[PDB]
């Protein structure tokens, strides 16, 4: 047994669909079948450090949570400047809670708490994110692909010629 | 006094698997240590040991239709890592994100009639290529088989040895050949005692052996 | 009986602690059993018939008095479920301890037993018995806005009857917090 | 005696003819007189680690064997991004068998097993491959150039002027 | 607090012979250790010791036409590292991928007539430039020679000393001169006893000395 | 005789092992010699006359029963070849133990003796005797789809005759697996 202890699984990247001149940062922003979040969604409570990568322009800049967004461009809370083409940072946890989670039933919109935060620039294209030393708590249900045809399942396989 | 700048000729790719790290920035920040919190785990496998599962038949009803009369054949399913018999299955989803896998596989059985009722059943393995499913307990037995009764126990867990071609196999199955990868491994029984309506349950799970190698997305992210 | 089956651990706990714990000590007399109605269960319900119960309902108890006190709190939870019948019945029901309950969907039904659990059939059990140690986002909680737990049961086998049995059965359970700190 | 113990011979490169937007990866893809494979073909069973080099564009990306090809571009199982002009990776063995081989007589097409796999991109030109720590088992027959003329053999030789 | 970036001025070529390594990616993966498997080896040389070889004559028949009458001359071949006498030869192919080579060379002989038959033969070396092949055993002997009989043995292995110009030589031969590199080293015999039809076999192989330096493709890849 | 000559090793082997080995133990009575026809050999065949024999043929043996059982298996192989003649013959035949046999071609003929082997001439030998220890891709095998071995012989010298000898000779051999695990 030398896998499925997250310590090796969740240290990769995953694309994110959306962007804008500002853009919230969260895990549940991930696709709900990208192999990253499946395991993530497959659990109840999880914590990690955090690493992120952005291909961009202008001046990438970031703020931790619980902050007045209205005050980012000014006075430049911490950052380093432009350099193409790869740029790689890591943020440490900041949220007001000793653990994250996936969904919080309270009388189904995601709460306003679990917030790695957001970044801002003048031009933003590509996003890479990363989970460190993570751990998970109370795994949750999980699905596979659905069965439609008869036998067992069918699927194409690569092979040389 | 420069040190020889033994520059890099073409390496160092920003790529996926990498183990390289980064620089804390608004850093040097503690957190209240999260020990003593419950629900800790590490292994998809190991948590898939204590937890059993369920199955499915075309009747969409998880339990087994368990006819109780002179019939001899009970019902026959299959156990792939990906098959209609075993979709909604805590293994497969965890599995279907992998290609290499190895080790024994687990099952369960839960009885339904009142304890008084005597009973007989017979789990039985079939290797993928016997070319004919057995049709009698003793000749079924030739591959692999065992017993129990209602007597002295109601639960049970069973296992098929991890037969294969090589000491590993493909998770998904192929569209280039015919022969089933495992067979139709299922159950027989000796004379039913008495029951107006039985029922059977069945699961799978990780155990000492369920292993994997790894990994890639299949899906259409 | 099958006896107690624990959720994730079995141990005597920390009971006395810091400022709020000093301010919100183990008020033991806040503890008392009572009974809730669960659901009905006859030969009608086919498989998949869910029935959920959010927690915790109001209650005319000292506990219930404080659960309106609308304040930072923590708690425990001890579950003991049963349904009296008679040995001529037959089937299998599923009892469930769910963290962060969400509206399920057909396919995932077949997954329930991830959670701590037992089996329900007039042969093996007559007394479910299950306890969850506390958890939550904060070190404490304030209910009204949220529910960290729920107590749910759903079909796991169609139910059988002969002439000898009782064509209807009610299902009770036992709900009372423990280890309370306010 | 300080050569012909493969540990020095098979740690070089060799061109490969074909490519396509996807492209299987195998040793027997090599030319059957390139000095690399001769020794390789000169044997029955061989194992090694593996190192590969690709001059390319876009996004080189790779998957180990026993995988649904249909799912490569999405979700980006491991990879690092573009950078010209040299790029050098190494893959560890993955095949379902404790050893490779060259040819497997079963009632002459190469089996569907021995599969270092394949890579995929949007533009692919050049390929360099490499064998690590390799070992070989049951050497097989081997030929030299054929003799046509009279004496012994004749061949041009370089020399200054 | 930068360390002096003693940058590289023009080195570090992505080139062939290099010993530099790479980074595992989907890495950290074991394998069942492959010890105790048979057929292990390391050396093309050493495996070319226990294994003999064969030869060829214009008759395309590997064995030797072995006339048995008053004739004195048996037949004469050559031993280059690349010659019509020695193409289909486990050495040469392995050889022809090299330029420098050194050390003694091996041979073999296998008899054909019934053991009763007395016999005589005489292996004999000739240096490249005697300007005349010998035509009598004793004057042939002047270079190098030896004997055996059918008596007391049937096999034999023989060797030529690694004479050369320098302590090495070219594998391929030149198109700028005439003199054969080695000679026409071949065999004589004393009176044949009796035989309706003999036959001889012959090989080469690695031994204590067959060595090389190295390497380049010649072929038209 | 020249005596036994081994293929790659000479040693008593592992016989009892893990789950499948525990499930597929050394069924010793699965072992028995028998005889196969090889080929004919007169003054006709010039050099290069190949004649191959795939392995293993069907056989009315307990071994043969299981080799249809169509299952993961392993095996051993012991070869003992001969051809009775008389001391007035003359020539040289070549016996061959081939791993992963392929259709050869003229030039490579001259290479055979890479493999383990002996010589065939009425003087030196009268009894070839050779054993291959197991191998294969998997730790085990399932035959029908594949053949890891074959037993081949081909000319190595033209054959001579006088009046005293027998103008025809048949060639037998001995084939029986050993060390069987199923």
């Amino acid at each position: 047994r030398h896998h499925t202890d997250v310590g090796f699984i969740m240290d990769r990247f995953v694309k994110i669909n959306s962007l804008s001149p500002t853009h919230v940062i969260d895990l549940m922003q991930t696709h709900k079948h990208g192999i990253v979040g499946a395991l993530l969604r497959a659990a109840t409570y999880y914590f990690s450090d955090l690493e992120i990568v952005v291909r961009h322009d202008g001046n990438l800049t970031w703020v931790p949570n619980g902050a007045p967004e209205a005050a980012l461009s000014n006075t430049s809370n911490p950052t380093a400047y432009n350099k193409a083409p790869f740029t790689r940072l890591a943020l440490p946890y900041t949220a007001p809670h000793r653990v994250l989670a996936t969904v919080y039933d309270g009388t189904t919109q995601l709460p306003a708490s679990f917030n790695y935060g957001a970044i801002q620039a003048q031009a933003i294209h590509e996003l890479l994110v990363r989970m460190k030393r993570a751990e998970l708590y109370c795994p949750r249900p999980l699905l596979a692909i659905k069965v439609t045809s008869q036998d067992r399942y069918k699927q194409k396989i690569i092979a040389p010629a | 006094g420069i040190f020889p700048v033994a520059c890099a000729d073409g390496y160092g790719g920003l790529v996926t698997t990498d183990p390289k790290t980064a620089d804390p920035v608004y850093g040097k920040v503690y957190n209240p240590p999260k020990t003593n919190y419950p629900g800790r785990f590490t292994n998809l496998l190991d948590v898939a040991e204590a937890c059993p599962t369920f199955l499915r038949f075309d009747d969409g009803k998880p339990y087994v239709v368990t006819r109780a009369d002179d019939t001899r054949l009970l019902a026959k399913f299959d156990v792939s890592l990906a098959a209609k018999h075993m979709s909604n299955t805590y293994l497969s989803g965890i599995a279907q994100y992998y290609t290499q896998y190895s080790g024994t596989i687990n099952l369960h059985f839960m009885f339904t009639g009142s304890t008084d009722s005597k009973a007989r059943y017979m789990v039985a393995y079939i290797p993928p290529g016997v070319e004919t499913p057995p049709d009698t307990p003793e000749e079924a037995a030739h591959c692999i088989h065992a017993e129990w009764d209602t007597g002295l126990n109601s639960k049970f867990t069973f296992s098929i040895p991890y037969v294969s071609a090589a000491d590993y196999a493909y998770t998904a199955s192929d569209t280039a050949e015919t022969t089933n990868v495992q067979g139709w491994v299922c159950v027989y029984q000796i004379t039913h005692g008495k029951a107006e309506n039985d029922t059977l349950l069945v699961s799978a799970s990780a155990g000492k052996d369920f292993e994997l190698r790894l990994p890639i997305d299949p899906r259409t992210q | 009986s099958v006896g107690v089956t624990y959720g994730y651990s079995t141990e005597e706990d920390h009971v006395a602690g810091p400022n709020t714990s000093g301010l919100e000590t183990r008020v033991v007399q806040a503890e008392r059993f009572f009974k809730k109605f669960l659901f009905d269960w006859t030969t009608d319900k086919p498989f998949g018939y869910l029935t959920k119960l959010e927690l915790p309902t109001d209650h005319h108890g000292v506990f219930g008095h404080l659960v309106d006190s609308y304040a930072y709190m923590r708690n425990g939870w001890d579950v003991e479920v049963s349904a009296v019948g008679n040995q001529f019945n037959g089937g299998c029901l599923l009892v469930a301890m769910v963290p962060e309950w969400k509206a399920f969907d057909t396919r995932e039904k077949y997954q329930l037993t991830l959670f701590p659990h037992q089996f329900i059939s007039p042969r093996t059990n007559m007394t479910a018995h299950i306890t969850v140690p506390y958890l939550g986002v904060n070190r404490y909680d304030q209910y009204k806005k949220h529910k960290p737990w729920t107590l749910v049961v759903m079909v796991l086998s169609p139910l059988t009857v002969s002439n000898t049995a009782a064509p209807q059965i009610k299902v009770y359970a036992n709900i009372a917090p423990t280890y309370v700190h306010v």
